[PDB]
């Protein structure tokens, strides 16, 4: 059976005569135990199971260039969603269900990296 | 009755009785009373789409 992903959080199972599977419609970013905030960004299958990738559009990431945890969540602005990485598995028609659940946490740096950093300048994006 | 000799019983019948369609469950005269067959109703197939 094939995988559709209907919007930003829902994913539809379809048979391979291109007919739905009922009750298939299911909401992955609510399943994976994350808030409204989140939005499936990637998808794949490995093994049997299906591996998704999630990321908040309400992030907020603070750089200070003193200390020792100069990259970190900015808990103060309401900011704190760092992505995640979620292992989905068949009970079952399709039901979902979640194995493993990874978070991805923001880089470590160095004094020799804070350094650098420090300084660090980046141009605004290239556009359409 | 008991030898064998004896009179026919007689079920009286609506219209003109023309002939009977007779296949290896039922017998219809002049092809009427056709039913769905209760036994059979609850048995299907499973769709190829599913």
């Amino acid at each position: 059976t094939f995988l559709v992903k209907e919007d930003s959080k829902n994913v539809t199972a379809y048979t391979p005569f291109a007919t739905p599977i009922t009750d298939s419609k299911s909401d992955l970013v609510s399943l994976a135990q994350l808030d409204s905030s989140y939005q499936i960004a990637d998808q794949t299958i490995h093994n049997t199971n299906l591996f998704v990738l999630f990321k908040s559009r309400d992030v907020k990431v603070k750089y200070e260039s003193s200390g020792s945890n100069n990259i970190s969540f900015d808990s103060t602005s309401q900011g704190e969603k760092p992505s995640y990485v979620v292992e989905f598995t068949n009970s079952t028609g399709i039901k979902w269900t979640m194995v493993k659940k990874y978070q991805l946490d923001v880089p470590n740096v160095s004094s020799d990296m804070n350094q650098v950093l420090k300084n660090l300048i980046l141009e605004q994006p290239l556009t359409k | 009755s008991e030898i064998g000799i004896g009179d026919s019983t007689f079920t009286k019948m609506d219209g003109k009785l023309t002939g009977v369609v007779s296949t290896p469950l039922v017998n219809l005269i002049n092809g009427q009373g056709a039913t769905s067959d209760s036994d059979t109703e609850k048995i299907s197939f499973k769709p190829g789409n599913q």
